[PDB]
């Protein structure tokens, strides 16, 4: 398929790797009894391994010649061959949480900046204001775009300190 | 018979001893800087040590060089 | 022979660590480079780039170097 | 020898002279500040370059500057 | 031809390693400590 | 009192301490900082230095040729260049015992010799050298040329021979002569040598100075060139069964563009190289008539610079005044030259390993590894030098009043934005590459290799598919048979090129995977961080908020004292100093990647690299620990072999590196106090105080300490990696 | 005010001696001599290490560099409220008075002093290095 | 961690202060500059951080090597 890779559901090395992991786990399990805590723990780990391999093959991931999955970072290839869940959707998810945290911190700084002692509000966190801004940050992309359109997101050149060149 | 415990215990106690020795030197220097008073140490052992500190350091430096040569050169 | 050589290595490293710590203890108040080191305290970075450079003249820096030598020795 | 210079921003606070450990700086009369005094460096031949005077200067930017020059016996602070 | 003799390394290696460096070191050391008039 | 040394600095000569010798040795080439230095004298001194350097280079080349002709086995290596190891020179060491003598006695010699890794054998054999007489004649000729250059360097400093100041500033004439003469005529002469000597010698015909005036390089004899039927020169080329050095299957063509590599030597065709040099010679000669010097026609670089300002005012004044700030600043020209040279050096390393130009060079694995690593480290040092000289230009030769509103002033206008964005790129690359590596390491440690993140490098693989590689399956541009780009080269060079790029047995566009993607990101991190340190040091060299007057202190100075919280490593020299470590680390990563990928390719198991290059444990165990077993076994209680010298060099580099750590961690003050105690000890010792010093012993300066520690760090780093690389590649193959 | 004359027959503080004393520079290049007047006997700290006892009245000491003499001067002024003064002595016997230069300490302003090495401008008003390039030797933009 | 120590032991706070100034400019542009002015670590703090990381990295390296080896073959 893409870049000479084969799907994990039809790769021989993938199945051999799964059999290798299950074989070493079963080999470690043969030394214990049947109704003991280590045996139950090993069986739980084996079930987790089976579920993980089944879920990875079910997701349609592309495996290589080593039997391990590969991620598709190109937006066109991901949206064209059903690989948007690898690197596209998590990218936008991180962008939302990253801008979320950044906007919450920026709002807290700008809010405490006009007070009498901002340094005290920086070392001793004002939990009520921080909690209110944390709950209000859900609309961070909308607020950031509206701030950018109004011209209030950036500071002017004359109000920023610079070197003597 | 537990080689792991023996090796780990020896190494751990040795490291603690070395760190404590370095701390001892540090606090000796702290005392010499803050709590030392020359009005009560006119002609005692500490004053004489400070008086010939150059000789002490020079001989210790020479023995360090001699030991380094005869230890690493081999 | 190997035991003899490694024992001399240990003695040399111990002597160097002692040299750094003892030098930082005896020369903590004053030295031939800075006669008023006691006025600068126990823990200070330097006395400026003057006199060719006075980087790490405090007793704290001697403890800092003794830590590395103790690590090497141990 | 090192080059020690005094600029016109000196407020005559006399802190740089007290911080000098080899008696290089001094105070002379002046008419550019309220204290009517100004720092001077007439014995730069004895300066080592410790920059204690720069540390003790409170003006922004500094009024006393030290530039490392030719090294000698007095400038290197050697007792031998 | 330009081929050196068989004994050439046995004479040029000790020369370049002991004769030339000693003479060069002594000459340079004397030159550095020369006092100006 | 005042000493004679140094003669260029009376202030340093009056220094009565040991600092005088070190500073005089480290400031001898700083011509601008001497006593009584003018512009004309400065340029003349640089001219003499250039001649002396050229003489040294030519003498070194002649020495290599002479030693290969004397103690080497070039006459026997040409007959069997696959199973015979090249010999560098003999070894005459009285310290060697009997086992060392028989251990180093290899390569068919009669005594202890060194096996060369420089690759001069393949290069000389490809250009036409066959007998030792040729090497001897070349060595004698190069020695005489070096002597002439030395005499020229001495002659140009005497009166009636010193060039004027205006002569050194003739940019138009110098650039026209270098583009047309030093570049075009030299390339044309090389084409003449390839067509007249290299091509006939590779086909079994000995052509030398005694018979080249009577042997025709082509059966048509210059007629198709004058009649414009140049296509007749590419007729009847070397067939696929041609044997290098003999006439078996040899063609009669002299200028072709078959492409690919030779089937036997696995190197570039000589006819294609000759055709290449001819085309670039024509291009360089034509480009040599672009600037107006003395005949009215041509251009003026000042006019082209001043006539390149956008009307929107985006670049401010554009390039106005750039001609004066560059022609009058030697540091700017040196920085530009070093930047271009470093980039070209990296280009040379990549093109030589991927496209082997010398015969039987691909089979020599040690030659490839050593040459690539050598050129990459040299390029890294040269790049750091380019940025260092740029900082020197800002501190010493920048004039804000002359460069008002141009691109140069606008660089310092928004330097904070540049440093901030470089910091963001470096931070992002470092966090992500380290995070992915640690994640893969944890997955491999927990027994779940399928859980690690392996991003397929689809962009570089897409580029490879565009070049003609069909392994991925994109099938476009040169990969698709119905494309115009593919059908337009099928009659000129695409057959050989496609046959060579699709073959997985060469180094021409190797297959890449997630490990290659990750290590490429590490390379990008190293490049961006090194650029960040160098760029920040060059832009902040004239001053910042911490030191508003850093331009008045020079390029290199210790610090500004402990005031204002501390000003350690505030000069631009210190920025370069911290950047050298990042350059060494970046080149270390690129050379590690090259060595491991090629080692796994030569061993026939590329899957080992593809599966262990995603986690750092694989790099530490399967590459650094697995390939050093033979290196550290050079000498042991059971005896020694020829690999003991590399083991000694390995430990030597480790010792030098650790010694550099001392100058890097411990600082001056402690050492000065210790020295004072030693001074007292010597002055108060009988039978020894009679011998007094002529220079007062003092501790090394801060700048000198940084330089000494950096030098030891770099020397140990280079020697350690070179020893490990050569030992592992030589023992494995 | 008159420049003081060095009295070599001046009693010295009772000190047992140390290894941080004078070196060959005191006999080959120069050395320094610090003198002061003490109202009573008192144990003080030597700048080269050790504790000495300053005598009542005149007290003289020898040091290798000027920094040691000024450090002892500062210690005596700030801990015991005295007025010390020092000279630089050459091997030929020449004595040169150094501090205080005019008899008045430099922290306070005194009439008759002339300011030297003073720039009647600020740091930001200095010229670029390109303007001071190609001089007789390495010259900083602040030297002019 | 050990190699991380080399970042604090081979460099100085002046470079880091200027780099922090550039980062502060980036913050000031987007009005995200904290009221507490970010200052680089002090010289003494840089030395302490470097020696702490050096000791932790080396000691942890030897600890892992000794424990893994003595547990596997002991
Ligand atoms: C971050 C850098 C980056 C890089 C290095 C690439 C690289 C690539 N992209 Mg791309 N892309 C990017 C960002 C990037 N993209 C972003 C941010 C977006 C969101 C707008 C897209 C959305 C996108 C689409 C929709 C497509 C690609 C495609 C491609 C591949 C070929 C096209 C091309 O090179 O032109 C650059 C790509 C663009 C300018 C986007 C427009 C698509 C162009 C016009 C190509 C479409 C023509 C045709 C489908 C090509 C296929 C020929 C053949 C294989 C059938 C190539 C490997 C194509 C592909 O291979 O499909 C799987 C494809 O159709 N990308
Ligand atoms: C009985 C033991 C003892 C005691 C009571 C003291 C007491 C004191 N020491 Mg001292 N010292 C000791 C041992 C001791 N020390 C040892 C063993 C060493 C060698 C390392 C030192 C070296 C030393 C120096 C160099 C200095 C002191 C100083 C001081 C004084 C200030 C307190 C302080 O350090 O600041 C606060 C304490 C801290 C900030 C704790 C630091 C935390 C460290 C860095 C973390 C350790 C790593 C940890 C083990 C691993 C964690 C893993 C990580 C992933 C979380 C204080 C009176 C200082 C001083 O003289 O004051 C002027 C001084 O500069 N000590
Ligand atoms: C492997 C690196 C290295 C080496 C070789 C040294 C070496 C030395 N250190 Mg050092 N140190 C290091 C790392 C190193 N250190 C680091 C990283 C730090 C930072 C924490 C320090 C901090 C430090 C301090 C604080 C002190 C030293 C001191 C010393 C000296 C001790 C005297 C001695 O050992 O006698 C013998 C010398 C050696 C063993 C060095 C190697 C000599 C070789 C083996 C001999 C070869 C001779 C050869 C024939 C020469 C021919 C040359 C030819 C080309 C002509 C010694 C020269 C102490 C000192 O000043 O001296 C008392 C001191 O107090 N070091
Ligand atoms: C510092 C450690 C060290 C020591 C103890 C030795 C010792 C020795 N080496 Mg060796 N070597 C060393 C380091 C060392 N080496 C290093 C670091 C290297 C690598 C560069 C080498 C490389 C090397 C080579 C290549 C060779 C040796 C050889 C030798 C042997 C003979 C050397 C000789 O005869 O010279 C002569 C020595 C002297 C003239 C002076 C001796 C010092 C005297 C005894 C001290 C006097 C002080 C006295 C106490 C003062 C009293 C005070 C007053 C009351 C009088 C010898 C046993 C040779 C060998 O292999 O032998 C088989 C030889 O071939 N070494
Ligand atoms: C820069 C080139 C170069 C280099 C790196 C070497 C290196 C070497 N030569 Mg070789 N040599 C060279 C050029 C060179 N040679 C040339 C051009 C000739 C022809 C005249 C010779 C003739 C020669 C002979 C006959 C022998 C060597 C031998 C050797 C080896 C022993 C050490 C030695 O220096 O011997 C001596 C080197 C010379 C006599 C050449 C010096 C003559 C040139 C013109 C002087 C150059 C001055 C220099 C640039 C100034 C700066 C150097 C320094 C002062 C800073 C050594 C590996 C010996 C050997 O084979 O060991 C096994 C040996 O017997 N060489
Ligand atoms: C770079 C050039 C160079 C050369 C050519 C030599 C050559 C030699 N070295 Mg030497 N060495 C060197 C560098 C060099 N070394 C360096 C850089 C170091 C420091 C790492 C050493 C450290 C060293 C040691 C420790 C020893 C040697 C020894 C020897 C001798 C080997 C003994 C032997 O088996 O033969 C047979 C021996 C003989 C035939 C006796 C010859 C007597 C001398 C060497 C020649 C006559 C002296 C001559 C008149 C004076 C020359 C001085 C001149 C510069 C003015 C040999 C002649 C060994 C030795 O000295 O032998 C006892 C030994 O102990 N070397
Ligand atoms: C056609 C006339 C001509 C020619 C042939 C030259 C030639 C040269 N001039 Mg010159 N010059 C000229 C006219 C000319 N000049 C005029 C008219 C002026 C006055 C306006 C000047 C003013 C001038 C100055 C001020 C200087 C020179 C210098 C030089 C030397 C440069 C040294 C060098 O970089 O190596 C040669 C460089 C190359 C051959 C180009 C290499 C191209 C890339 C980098 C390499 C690619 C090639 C290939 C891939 C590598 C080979 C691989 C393998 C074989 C190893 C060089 C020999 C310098 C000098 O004097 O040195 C003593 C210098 O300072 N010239
Ligand atoms: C065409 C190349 C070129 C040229 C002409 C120059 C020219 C100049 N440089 Mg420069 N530079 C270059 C490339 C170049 N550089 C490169 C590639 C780097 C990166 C490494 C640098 C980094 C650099 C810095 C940081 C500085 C200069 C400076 C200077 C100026 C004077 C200092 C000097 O050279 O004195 C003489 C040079 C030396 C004495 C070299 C020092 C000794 C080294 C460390 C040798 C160590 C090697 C070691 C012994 C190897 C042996 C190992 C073995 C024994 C095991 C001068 C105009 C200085 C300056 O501008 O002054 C303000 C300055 O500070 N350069
Ligand atoms: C292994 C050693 C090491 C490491 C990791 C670094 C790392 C870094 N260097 Mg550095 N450097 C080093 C050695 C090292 N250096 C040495 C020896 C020198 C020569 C003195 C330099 C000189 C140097 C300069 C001059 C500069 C850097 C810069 C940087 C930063 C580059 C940005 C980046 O890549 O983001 C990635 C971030 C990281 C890799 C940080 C590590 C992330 C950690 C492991 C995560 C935290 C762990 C966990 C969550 C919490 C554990 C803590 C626990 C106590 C609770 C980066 C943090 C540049 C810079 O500042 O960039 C702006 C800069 O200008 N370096
Ligand atoms: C600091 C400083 C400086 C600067 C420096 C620098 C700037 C460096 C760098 C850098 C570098 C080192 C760069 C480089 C670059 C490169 C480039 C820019 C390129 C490119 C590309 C292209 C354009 C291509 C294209 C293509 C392709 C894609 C492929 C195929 C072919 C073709 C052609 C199509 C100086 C000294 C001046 C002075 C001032 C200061
Ligand atoms: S500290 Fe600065 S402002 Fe105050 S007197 Fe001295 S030079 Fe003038
Ligand atoms: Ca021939």
């Amino acid at each position: 398929d893409i870049a000479g890779l084969t799907p994990c559901s039809e790769s021989k090395a993938y199945a051999k790797l799964e059999k290798k992991e299950l074989k070493t786990l079963e080999k470690r399990l043969k030394q214990y009894e049947a109704d003991s805590a280590p045996a139950v723990a090993l069986k739980a780990t084996m079930e987790r391994t089976k579920a993980r391999f089944a879920n990875y093959a079910k997701a349609g991931l592309l495996c290589g010649n080593d039997g391990l999955p590969h991620l598709i970072a190109d937006p066109g290839l991901a949206l064209k061959y059903g690989h948007a869940g690898e690197v596209f959707i998590p990218t936008f998810g991180f962008l939302y949480v990253a801008g979320y945290i950044g906007y919450v911190g920026r709002q807290y700084l700008i809010a405490v900046k006009g007070e009498a002692k901002p340094t005290d509000k920086e070392i001793i966190i004002d939990v009520p204001l921080a909690t209110k801004l944390a709950w209000q940050g859900a609309g961070w992309p909308l607020a950031a775009v509206q701030e950018l359109q109004r011209g209030t997101l950036l500071e002017k050149e004359e109000n920023i300190t610079v070197s003597p060149r | 018979t537990d080689y792991g415990t023996q090796l780990s215990l020896f190494t751990h106690h040795t490291w603690i001893g070395g760190f404590c020795i370095v701390g001892a030197g540090a606090h000796a220097a702290i005392f010499m800087v803050r709590d030392y008073d020359p009005t009560n140490n006119y002609n005692n052992l500490l004053d004489r040590v400070i008086r010939h500190r150059d000789a002490i350091i020079s001989h210790l430096n020479w023995v360090c060089i001699f030991l380094g040569f005869h230890s690493f050169g081999l | 022979t190997s035991d003899f050589m490694v024992h001399h290595i240990h003695a040399f490293t111990i002597h160097v660590t002692v040299l750094i710590l003892l030098k930082g203890v005896l020369f903590a108040r004053s030295s031939r480079l800075i006669p008023d080191k006691a006025n600068l305290g126990f823990r200070f970075p330097c006395d400026g780039p003057g006199r060719g450079g006075t980087c790490q003249v405090s007793a704290w820096d001697h403890v800092f170097l003794g830590l590395f030598w103790m690590y090497n020795s141990l | 020898a090192h080059i020690v210079k005094i600029y016109d921003t000196c407020i005559g606070c006399t802190q740089c002279v007290r911080a000098c450990p080899l008696d290089v700086l001094e105070m002379v009369p002046w008419d550019g500040c309220k204290a009517s005094q100004m720092a001077s460096a007439p014995r730069t031949e004895d300066c080592v370059g410790c920059k204690r005077c720069e540390t003790a200067c409170p003006t922004d930017f500094l009024s006393v500057r030290v530039y490392l020059g030719s090294e000698s016996t007095r400038s290197m602070g050697l007792s031998y | 031809p330009f081929v050196p003799p068989s004994w050439a390394p046995s004479v040029f290696v000790p020369l370049t390693g002991l004769v030339l460096p000693a003479i060069a070191m002594a000459t340079l050391f004397v030159y550095i400590e020369k006092e100006a008039p | 009192a005042t000493k004679l040394f140094p003669k260029f600095s009376q202030g340093l000569a009056q220094d009565p301490t040991t600092r005088r010798i070190w500073y005089g040795l480290a400031m001898a080439h700083d011509f601008e900082s001497h006593d009584g230095m003018t512009e004309e004298n400065l340029y003349q001194k640089i001219f003499a230095s250039h001649f002396g350097q050229l003489s040294i280079i030519f003498l070194w080349t002649s020495g290599n040729l002479f030693h290969v002709a004397w103690q080497g086995n070039f006459e026997q290596w040409v007959t069997d260049p696959v199973h015979i190891r090249p010999i560098a020179h003999a070894i005459w060491d009285p310290h060697f015992g009997q086992p060392a003598v028989e251990a180093f006695t290899r390569g068919g010699a009669s005594g202890p010799v060194n096996i060369s890794t420089s690759g001069v054998y393949q290069w000389w054999y490809t250009i036409g050298m066959r007998t030792n007489q040729d090497l001897y004649v070349g060595s004698v000729f190069l020695a005489l040329v070096s002597a002439i250059f030395l005499f020229a360097g001495w002659l140009h400093l005497q009166p009636n021979f010193q060039p004027s100041l205006s002569w050194f500033k003739d940019a138009e004439s110098r650039l026209n002569h270098h583009l047309s003469g030093l570049f075009g005529v030299s390339s044309l002469a090389w084409t003449g040598h390839l067509v007249h000597v290299a091509i006939p010698e590779s086909r079994g015909q000995h052509v030398g100075w005694d018979n080249f005036l009577s042997v025709l390089p082509h059966p048509q004899g210059l007629t198709p060139f004058f009649t414009g039927n140049w296509a007749a020169y590419a007729q009847s080329p070397d067939t696929a069964s041609h044997v290098f050095g003999t006439a078996q299957g040899s063609g009669q063509a002299i200028l072709t563009f078959l492409g690919g590599f030779h089937p036997q030597t696995q190197s570039l065709w000589l006819t294609d190289m000759a055709h290449h040099h001819l085309a670039i010679a024509v291009i360089f000669i034509v480009a040599g008539h672009m600037y107006r010097t003395n005949f009215g026609i041509g251009h003026r670089m000042q006019a082209i610079l001043e006539a390149h300002t956008p009307p929107s005012g985006s670049l401010g004044a554009g390039h106005k005044g750039l001609f004066d700030t560059v022609n009058n600043s030697l540091h700017f020209q040196l920085g530009l030259a070093l930047a271009s040279v470093g980039t070209i050096t990296s280009l040379v390393a990549q093109h030589m390993y991927s496209l082997p130009p010398y015969a039987f060079q691909a089979i020599d694995f040690t030659t490839q590894a050593a040459l690539y690593t050598h050129h990459q480290y040299i390029a890294g040092f040269i790049m750091c030098g380019a940025f260092a000289h740029g900082a020197i230009f800002f501190i010493r030769d920048y004039d804000p009043e002359q460069n008002k509103g141009n691109v140069l002033a606008r660089m310092l206008d928004h330097k904070e934005a540049l440093i901030s964005h470089l910091s963001w790129v470096s931070l992002f690359l470092g966090f992500h590459t380290l995070g992915l590596y640690v994640h893969n390491d944890v997955m491999q440690a927990f027994g779940t290799p399928e859980k690690q993140i392996l991003i397929e490098p689809v962009f570089a693989q897409w580029i490879q598919a565009a070049h003609g590689k069909a392994l991925y399956g994109f099938d476009f541009l040169l990969s698709s048979k119905t494309s115009a780009a593919f059908a337009n080269g099928q009659s000129l060079w695409l057959p050989g090129w496609l046959d060579a790029i699709n073959n997985n047995q060469n180094s021409l566009f190797l297959t890449i995977g997630p490990g290659d993607f990750l290590v490429h990101h590490a390379i990008a991190l190293g490049l961006h961080t090194t650029t960040l340190i160098l760029v920040k040091g060059a832009l902040d060299a004239r001053g910042s908020k911490l030191m508003p007057d850093k331009k008045d202190f020079g390029y290199s100075f210790p610090c500004d004292g402990p005031g204002r919280g501390g000003t350690c490593d505030i000069s631009a020299y210190d920025a370069f100093y911290l950047a050298v470590f990042w350059m060494l680390n970046t080149i270390g990563w690129v050379t590690f990647y090259w060595h491991w990928k090629h080692l796994t390719l030569w061993q026939g198991n590329v899957a080992q690299f593809d599966e262990s290059s995603t986690y750092l444990m694989g790099w530490l165990r399967d590459y650094l620990w697995l390939n050093s077993s033979q290196l550290i076994n050079g000498y042991n209680p059971f005896g020694m072999n020829s690999l003991s010298v590399w083991a000694w060099t390995f430990l030597f580099g480790h010792l030098i590196y650790a010694t550099g750590f001392m100058f890097l961690i411990s600082w001056r003050g402690y050492w000065q106090e210790l020295i004072e105690t030693l001074v007292w000890a010597h002055e108060k010792t009988p039978l020894a105080n009679l011998v007094y010093w002529k220079d007062k012993p003092v501790a090394l300066s801060i700048v000198q300490a940084r330089l000494v520690g950096l030098a030891h760090f770099s020397v140990g780093y280079i020697f350690t990696y070179a020893a490990f690389l050569i030992a592992s590649t030589s023992g494995r193959f | 005010w008159t420049v003081p004359t060095l009295n070599p027959d001046t009693p010295s503080p009772i000190f047992g001696g140390s290894t941080g004393g004078l070196l060959r520079k005191a006999q080959t290049e120069e050395f320094y001599v610090i003198t002061w007047e003490a109202k009573k006997e008192q144990i003080f700290e030597m700048p080269t290490g050790g504790a000495a006892i300053m005598r009542q009245g005149p007290n003289l000491l020898k040091f290798g560099k000027k920094e040691q003499c000024l450090a002892l001067t500062t210690q005596l002024r700030n801990k015991f409220k005295l007025t010390p003064c020092f000279y630089r002595v050459f091997p030929d016997g020449k004595v040169q008075y150094l501090h205080p230069a005019d008899g008045v300490y430099p922290e306070k302003v005194n009439a008759g002093r002339v300011g030297a090495n003073q720039n009647m401008r600020r740091i930001g008003q200095n010229v670029n290095p390109i303007k001071v390039k190609f001089s007789g030797r390495m010259m900083s933009p602040a030297e002019i | 961690v050990w190699a991380f120590s080399l970042m604090f032991l081979f460099s100085g706070r002046g470079y880091w202060q200027e780099l922090i100034e550039s980062i502060v400019w980036a913050h000031n542009k987007l009005k995200v500059a904290p009221a507490i002015q970010p200052r680089a670590l002090s010289i003494t703090q840089g030395r302490a951080v470097g020696v702490a990381h050096y000791l932790l990295g080396g000691i942890a390296t030897t600890w892992s090597f000794f424990l893994a080896r003595i547990i596997s073959v002991g």
